[PDB]
């Protein structure tokens, strides 16, 4: 998830982006957040090769 | 790491620039000698005249 | 014949990040202080040496060593592209400058001492003291040519 | 604090008042040189110091005195309103130059030496012997404070 107390323990989403307009009318900000992980569950079929020229 | 501090981010590029352009002339003249008793060379016996050296 | 070019980089809002933005009042993350535009021994003429991000103390001179730094400039007459002020200052003049001081996030690539140094860990440390957030942590940019 | 402003005054025609046209030639008045648009020892890319007036030889040397004096200075690059090369030739490097040494009424006020001095007497003759007209005839300006 997105690390913010609107969705803490919801289902996870791909990208989050926030604009927010600070209402004083002097400065605005965009903000955003992912999170992710990639697994290479069998790391024994992958075979690099060297090539030699 | 979750909770600390954020990141920020940077900017892009301008540039400009001027040239200047270059002239090119040209011109001729015509001359009495030029045409006086010289035979309309493409013929047998027509004489010259202005405007076939002017095209 | 080489072309006359002009070129810009860089913005305002990358010496400024962020804000602690007080409901009461607006200018409290600011200061103004009195500095020396030109030198006061060069002509009229000569530009400035002042550039945003340089370190100011106390008073408006800026440091060169830690034990003085007191804020960072961010005066609106000294942003890329803002030079239209050669020669309207005599030589000595002091003009009201605006510094930042507390209650802000400074990014740390562009803070400089005045001959052009880095800031070192002992500015640094001097300059959180006042309540400012020194980031680093920066994405930067990579233009065309480079593959990413 | 002081406010920015520039000025203009003067164009081509003050300095070459009366021109003898070839029905055959248009070109007939105008000869071209070279000349070192920035001196050797100017700074990287400065500014030039040449002016639209100054007498020089057939070499293209500006003239210290009359016998140096073959023609008067008249490219389109140096007259008072125009402002493009800056930087844009090298220290040291020529570009082709206009002169106008024939067939002319030609100012005698404008004309200067090398050194921004008046033109004297012998230079006078020596530019009048190629055939061209030097007249101070010229009957002024008056623009505001004094009833003409």
């Amino acid at each position: 998830p997105s690390d913010t107390l609107r969705d803490a323990n919801q289902a996870a989403q791909e990208l989050y982006v926030f604009f927010k307009e600070s209402n004083y009318l002097r400065e605005a900000k965009i903000e955003s957040e992912t999170s992710f992980l990639t697994v290479n569950n069998r790391p024994e079929l992958v075979v690099k090769s060297t090539g030699k020229f | 790491q979750r909770g600390g501090v954020r990141q920020h981010l940077a900017n892009d590029r301008k540039k400009i620039v001027n040239l200047n352009i270059p002239f090119f002339p040209l011109d001729r003249s015509i001359d009495r000698a030029d045409i006086q008793n010289f035979r309309e060379f493409g013929t047998e016996n027509a004489p010259a005249t202005v405007d076939a050296e002017v095209q | 014949a080489k072309a006359h070019v002009a070129t810009l980089e860089g913005n305002y809002s990358d010496i400024v990040l962020g804000r602690v933005v007080a409901f009461g009042d607006t200018g409290w993350n600011f200061k103004e202080v009195d500095m020396t535009f030109i030198a006061d021994d060069a002509d009229a003429d000569s530009k400035t040496t002042l550039f945003a991000g340089v370190l100011v103390g106390e008073d408006g001179t800026p440091a060169t060593a830690a034990a003085g730094v007191f804020g960072v400039l961010v005066d609106r007459k000294v942003l890329p592209g803002v030079d239209h002020y050669i020669g309207v200052f005599e030589p000595g003049e002091k003009v009201p400058m605006v510094l930042a001081v507390r209650g802000l996030t400074l990014n740390q690539l562009k803070l400089k001492y005045a001959d052009g140094t880095a800031i070192d860990a002992a500015g640094i440390q001097a300059l959180e003291a006042q309540g400012n957030q020194v980031t680093d942590k920066i994405v930067g940019t990579q233009f065309i040519g480079s593959v990413l």
